[PDB]
């Protein structure tokens, strides 16, 4: 009856999505030509076809077809619709002008009458989940405008984003400072939630953890894939104390201006130690703060904790909560804003979470998965438009954008409103 | 789908793109009658990209071969792998051009251009979907650098929106085969900087050097220097024919290194590349890799790369690999080479990765860079050009077919614009 | 026997299977798409092709022509009475023919 | 000069013709392996260890 | 410091600079001669496949009484030329059509390519196996030639397929069944072509060879082609009649002449040989 419609733009998007489902089939018994062995807590992400097969409430997007047709060859032909694999035709080659202006206007409609019919045959939705890559054009472009289209079409409902921002040093393309600005733009007046998905955070979280020496994006997306399911496992699975998206955009974000937070995972163990170690409630949720850990590169003891929900799965008790909660709050280097005396949202589900094999990950018990609302994200904007005005001074690649039909004085605005959002998360953490 | 055509002209020409076909047909097991015998599917799906489709179950290039002298097209017809094009495609004067620029683009190329245009006019509306153009010619000979100079223009006129990319060699003061190479090199370069959306230089020299440095090789024959630069292209494009981890096409390529207008001229190296007694010693991974890319004595220009400064480069890795150790040795060599690398831009270094490593190798990288060091070249023909243009030497023969002094003073001008114009930025700061 | 597969309803079917290639892709094309199937499978390479791959082949390309009618098609299309068809004999059978 | 035929390939094949042979001076016992496999060909469906691939040998 | 490159030069087996590159280099020809050997793509290994099996023997079949039947293996000569008949298989025609050109050898020494076989092409009346003259028939190959059997047949003339030097009806050896493999024999005196009909054939003698749908005479010219095997001459259909007109409709008009008998002479590049074994 609860029902959420998922939402990938992107190179960086597909290859989220694709993991992303293959762990929800996996979990939930789908084969990959999409029927059950056969040897109802499966439609929040697939839909029954009256006699057969399970088709998922997903939607690609991409104007290249190279990530598409390669779906489209592989093992999982038979489990995706056909007429909702949206693909292109001409690259939008890192530049946010052509998905956002000029290209994605034919093909956004496209994708708003495929979300209708979509929509219209689910009866209790829920939300929205949109995956994206915001240093690439038309990972950008369409994810802006899709949203911008959605904040007026539906309206009310709300919508979650797990965005991919460039990492200080790890980076790839160069005229992507420019790009991650405006779709900031974008989605803040529009998006309810967004969690910092960067590449270099879960980098060196493999290393310390796995001892993985060569990673590669492969790695990268299960983890995400781990995420997700840890954060809507409560929809389709009983538990102590349920949580829906509704409480996310209800006690995590203060003021409609501030909805930026950063999500942690734990345990992260390879399949060598499981067996030598406790791992206890109370390691498990030390393991959660511990500021390496964080999915995002970002220290939080730079700056306070405004409202953290963590949700738990496994065989988890109400006495090891509270009691990792309490020394938590007894410990002295996390700290908190002086206006939330309460700042902690604890869901418990009793499905303990699903491995898929050839993974890196262990069989384990229980496990933790929070998202933190700080005040330290200021930073990684702070080095952001550095990076942008710095080369910016110049008008240094600037006719790319502005001989496609780009007004010039767009970039304008873009650099005030995020000098006012810093702002605002610096005025935030005075005290009273 | 995204699909490309190829214009080449000139004796540089026609043998750069027969060898650069050649390596393409071994790369998607095409037979040299045209018929796939390969064992892969892989090398079906994006065949459109560089062969027609006709009947017969046989695949035809879509080049154009123009000329104003048959000799070469004749020879290449009978040469290997000269049953792919179409005759058709051939088109030839018989009167040639002299090695001069004026007959080359004024005279004859004026009225043999009608042909060229219509059949690469008909070959742009054959496929659905076109992407770019790309180029081969000598800028030093006569009937290269002016008729194909007025293809370019012409093309250029026609559609303003579709890539193109030149691979042109340029004259080197080193070796001088002919007398009046200064003339038409300035003349042909003179009209590229305002049309080419892309420029890439090649250096005789630059590779005679490669062959008795790193291949060691005693014998070198023009071959294995066409061998080099077939691979150099066949890296550029391998994202956009094989599927990978992150595929970068040739718009995100010009969007990603050209910072502005008239800093389209580029410089191209291959890796990797070993003498064949060392073939079996040497591991190959992606720090050596990497290590050997930005070699100095590595590039495909005789410019001295170390003597100027980067603006932007990209890396276009093949093969199988992963992400961290790539952006990390990025990373690294970025960090270690600061004093090389322009400071008003951060992370100005591009990576991507094809996972098909090319026929004989499992790791493969293209190396393409924008640096003020390339205006050396220019320094030097500009050099010899006033030289040979202050005595008014050899000017009679270009003067006979109506051309006029004050013109080539427009391309020096222009010529002497675009140097100080680029080796300001070398000095500037933010 | 119930009755004999007769030329009039042999015509029929090979127009159904000529006319339903035609519809995929384009005009130029569906010569390459009969012919990567055929170099899917066959894999001793020799270029003779056998009444069980016929069925195998139609069924890939939408076409589940009965048993009694493919043996008919099958029988009248070859006269070497082996029980094997040359592939590019079918093609040109199939595709470049001026008659029904 | 009699230069019978047989001889003509024979040289132009190990006596320096005035080509390469066949890409071979790239080159890297004996490579032709005409590799090929992607990230997604594979790892999602062979189900193979991520780190199981590179690994040159 | 030991340098390369240092003026003249001897070969490998001295230790003056760079030889061991140029020794790798020469052994990996050798190897790659090796590879080239393992896998059967030689392009020397070839050249003999073609010619043992084109150059292999056969055995011609005697006629007796000089009376040729079906199912004989006969020689195919033109006294114009004085050259047999042959076929190329290797050679490919350009058509969508699998046909392979034909051409004239001088040597006339009995090869299993110049070897060819007569049958019946449809039932006629004549039940004796003794051909008369005007009855259909089509050629074909020996069967080690090709496991398939072919036929000799020629298409129309057309702008677009002729020959390609004599550019004219064109000849080739084709996989079609249809009616085009029908040939017929004719006579040679202007006089005797309505009287010989159904008239025993004899071998040694000279003779004609027209084609049904297109009533064209086989014939070959003097023009230059090549092969594998030496240089040839090709064979083709056309009328070579007299150039020298007649008032030909006033004949019948009068009533003189009849349209069956001809009244015009052919030169001798029109007339053939059969051929059959010398010896029982
Ligand atoms: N973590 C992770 N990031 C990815 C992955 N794929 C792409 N990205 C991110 O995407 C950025 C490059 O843009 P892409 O996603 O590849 O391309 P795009 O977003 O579709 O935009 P265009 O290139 O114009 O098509 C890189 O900087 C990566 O950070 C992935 O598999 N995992
Ligand atoms: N790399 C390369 N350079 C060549 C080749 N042929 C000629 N050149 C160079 O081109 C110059 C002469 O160019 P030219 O033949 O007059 O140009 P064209 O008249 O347009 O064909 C010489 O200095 C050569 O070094 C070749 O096959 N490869
Ligand atoms: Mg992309």
């Amino acid at each position: 009856m609860r029902e959420v419609i998922s939402i990938h733009v992107g190179q960086g998007g597909i290859q989220v999505g694709n993991a992303c489902w293959e762990l929800f089939c996996l979990e939930h018994g789908i084969q990959p030509d999409g029927q059950m062995p056969s040897d109802d807590a499966f439609n929040t992400f697939f839909s029954e076809t009256g006699a057969g097969k399970h088709v998922p409430r997903a939607v690609f997007l991409d104007l290249e077809p190279t990530v598409i047709d390669e779906v489209r060859t592989g093992t999982y032909r038979q489990l995706f619709h056909p007429e909702q694999l949206i693909s292109g035709k001409e690259d939008a080659a890192n530049n946010f002008a052509r998905g956002h202006y000029t290209i994605g206007k034919e093909i956004v409609d496209l994708c708003l009458d495929r979300i209708r019919k979509l929509a219209d045959n689910c009866t209790g939705l829920q939300g929205f989940l949109v995956f994206n890559s915001v240093g690439g054009g038309t990972g950008s472009g369409l994810g802006s405008l899709l949203l911008e289209r959605l904040s007026v079409d539906y309206g009310k409902k709300s919508k979650l984003g797990f965005t991919i921002y460039p990492s200080p040093q790890v980076s790839t393309a160069v005229v992507e400072p420019y790009n991650s600005i405006l779709s900031t733009h974008s989605l803040l007046e529009h998006t309810d939630v967004a969690v910092m998905l960067d590449n270099e955070a879960i980098y060196d979280i493999c290393r310390r953890n796995l001892d993985i020496e060569r990673p590669t994006y492969t790695n990268l997306n299960r983890l995400i894939a781990q995420v997700i399911s840890s954060l809507t496992a409560s929809l389709r699975f009983d538990g102590a104390l349920n949580v829906d998206i509704t409480e996310f955009q209800t006690n995590l974000v203060p003021y409609p201006r501030i909805h930026f937070m950063l999500s942690s995972y734990a345990p992260i163990i390879s399949a060598e130690k499981a067996y030598h170690e406790q791992l206890s409630v109370a390691e498990i949720t030390n393991s959660a703060f511990e500021p390496a850990n964080m999915m995002a590169k970002c220290d939080p003891r730079h700056g306070k904790y405004m409202a953290c929900s963590m949700m738990y799965r496994g065989d988890v008790v109400p006495k090891d909560v509270n009691a990792s909660i309490a020394t938590i709050k007894t410990k002295r280097t996390i700290q908190f804003v002086d206006w939330c005396p309460t700042g902690f949202k604890v869901g418990i589900n009793y499905q303990p979470p699903t491995v898929v094999p050839g993974g890196d990950l262990a069989k384990v018990m229980r496990a933790v998965c929070m998202i933190s609302n700080s005040t330290a994200i200021a930073e990684v904007f702070s080095r952001l438009d550095h990076k942008f005005d710095l080369m910016y001074a110049k008008r240094a690649f600037v006719h790319w954008y502005v001989g496609e039909g780009m007004e010039e004085g767009e970039f304008s605005e873009a650099r005030e409103d995020l000098a006012a959002l810093e702002k605002d998360y610096e005025e935030v953490g005075i005290e009273t | 789908m995204r699909e490309i055509v190829h214009i080449q002209g000139g004796q540089c020409g026609n043998q750069i793109g027969a060898k650069f076909w050649e390596v393409i047909s071994d790369e998607h097991g095409i037979d040299p009658t045209g018929t796939y015998h390969g064992d892969s599917d892989l090398q079906l799906e994006r065949i459109n990209v560089y062969y027609n489709e006709a009947t017969g179950g046989r695949y035809v290039p879509r080049a154009i071969l123009m000329d104003l002298e048959p000799g070469t097209m004749d020879s290449v017809r009978a040469g290997p792998f000269g049953q792919l094009f179409r005759p058709d495609n051939f088109v030839f004067g018989q009167t040639g051009a002299g090695n001069n620029w004026a007959k080359g683009h004024y005279t004859e190329g004026a009225e043999l251009i009608d042909s060229v245009l219509d059949v690469v006019r008909k070959e742009a509306e054959g496929c659905d979907c076109l992407q770019g153009f790309q180029i081969t010619h000598s800028l030093g000979g006569g009937t290269g650098s002016g008729m194909g100079t007025l293809l370019i223009s012409k093309v250029r006129e026609e559609y303003p929106d579709r890539i193109m990319e030149t691979f042109s060699v340029v004259p080197s003061p080193k070796v001088s085969d002919t007398v009046v190479e200064p003339y038409n090199a300035t003349l042909s370069v003179h009209q590229l900087v305002e049309n080419a959306d892309e420029c890439m230089v090649i250096d005789n020299e630059a590779l005679y050097d490669i062959c008795f440095r790193t291949l060691k090789l005693t014998t070198p024959t023009y071959g294995d220097l066409n061998h080099l630069v077939s691979a150099a292209m066949s890296g550029v494009t391998c994202c956009l024919r094989f599927p990978g981890q992150l595929n970068s096409d040739l718009r995100k390529l010009a969007v990603n290194l050209i910072p502005f207008p008239r800093l389209h001229f580029f410089m191209i190296g291959f890796a990797p590349l070993t003498s064949r007694g060392s073939q079996q010693y040497r591991a190959l991974t992606v720090p050596e890799l990497t290590q050997q890319m930005f070699d100095a004595k590595n590039m495909m220009c005789a410019a001295d790369p170390r003597h100027g400064r980067y603006l932007t480069a990209s890396a276009l890795f093949r093969g199988r690999m992963s992400t961290k150790e790539v952006d990390e040795q990025m990373l690294n060599v970025q960090n270690k080479n600061s004093s090389y690398f322009v400071e008003w831009i951060p992370n100005n270094i591009k990576s991507s990765i094809c996972d098909i490593p090319p026929k004989g190798l499992k790791m493969a990288v293209t190396f393409v860079g924008n640096s003020t060091a390339i205006q050396e070249m220019f320094k030097r023909v500009a050099e010899q050009f006033t030289a040979m243009f202050r005595r008014k030497a050899f000017l009679h023969w270009y003067t006979g077919e109506g051309m006029d002094e004050m013109e080539f003073t427009e391309a020096e001008s222009n010529m002497n614009d675009l140097v100080s114009e680029y080796q300001q930025y070398q000095d500037a700061t933010a | 026997d119930d009755l004999a597969i007769t030329k009039e309803e042999v015509k029929g079917i090979v127009k159904t299977i000529r006319q339903k290639l035609i519809q995929k892709t384009k005009g130029a094309n569906d010569e390459f798409l009969l012919r990567k199937l055929f170099k899917e499978f066959d894999i001793s390479n020799s270029g003779f092709l056998t009444l069980d791959e016929m069925n195998a082949m139609l069924i890939k390309l939408e076409i589940p022509i009965q048993k009694r009618y493919l043996n008919a098609v099958f029988s009248q299309l070859d006269r070497n009475h082996s029980g094997v068809i040359e592939f590019e004999e079918f093609v040109y059978y199939i595709v470049n023919d001026p008659y029904p | 000069t009699p230069i019978d035929k047989e001889f003509n390939q024979h040289v132009i094949f190990n006596t320096q013709g005035v080509q390469q042979h066949i890409l071979f001076g790239h080159g890297v016992t004996d490579y032709n392996k005409r590799e090929y496999g992607t990230s997604y060909d594979l790892s999602f469906n062979q189900k193979i260890k991520p780190q199981t691939q590179i690994y040159s040998k | 410091m030991h340098n390369y490159n240092v003026d003249r030069k001897y070969q490998y087996n001295c230790r003056i600079g760079n030889w061991s590159e140029e020794w790798e280099l020469d052994e990996y020809k050798m190897k790659e001669y090796l590879k080239n050997k393992e896998k059967q793509k030689l392009v020397s290994t070839d050249k003999e496949d073609r010619l043992k099996r084109s150059l292999g023997g056969v055995n011609l079949s005697y006629a007796n009484e000089g009376l040729v039947k079906f199912g004989y293996t006969v020689m195919i000569e033109s006294d114009f030329m004085n050259a047999v008949v042959a076929s190329n298989i290797w050679d490919k025609i350009t058509g969508t059509e699998e046909a392979y050109g034909v051409t004239v050898t001088s040597q006339k020494e009995p090869i299993v390519r110049t070897a060819f076989q007569l049958l019946r092409y449809e039932q006629d009346q004549y039940q004796d196996d003794v051909i008369h003259y005007g009855q259909n028939f089509k050629i074909a190959v020996i069967s080690r030639l090709s496991e398939k059997p072919l036929y000799l047949t020629s298409s129309h003339i057309t702008p677009q397929k002729c020959a390609k030097f004599s550019r004219k009806q064109e000849v080739s050896i084709s996989t079609n069944e249809g009616i085009n493999s029908a040939w017929c024999f004719e006579y040679m005196d202007p006089k005797l072509r309505y009287e010989m009909k159904g008239q025993p054939v004899r071998s040694g003698e000279p003779v004609l060879i027209k084609h049904i749908p297109t009533c064209q005479w086989l014939a070959t010219d003097n023009v230059q082609y090549n092969n594998e095997f030496g240089q040839e001459f090709e064979v083709f259909c056309n009328s070579y009649q007299c150039h020298n007109k007649t008032q030909n409709l006033i004949a019948e008009k009068v009533g003189r002449k009849t349209i069956e008998t001809p009244m015009r002479n052919q030169t001798n590049q029109n007339t053939f040989r059969i051929v059959t074994a010398l010896y029982p």
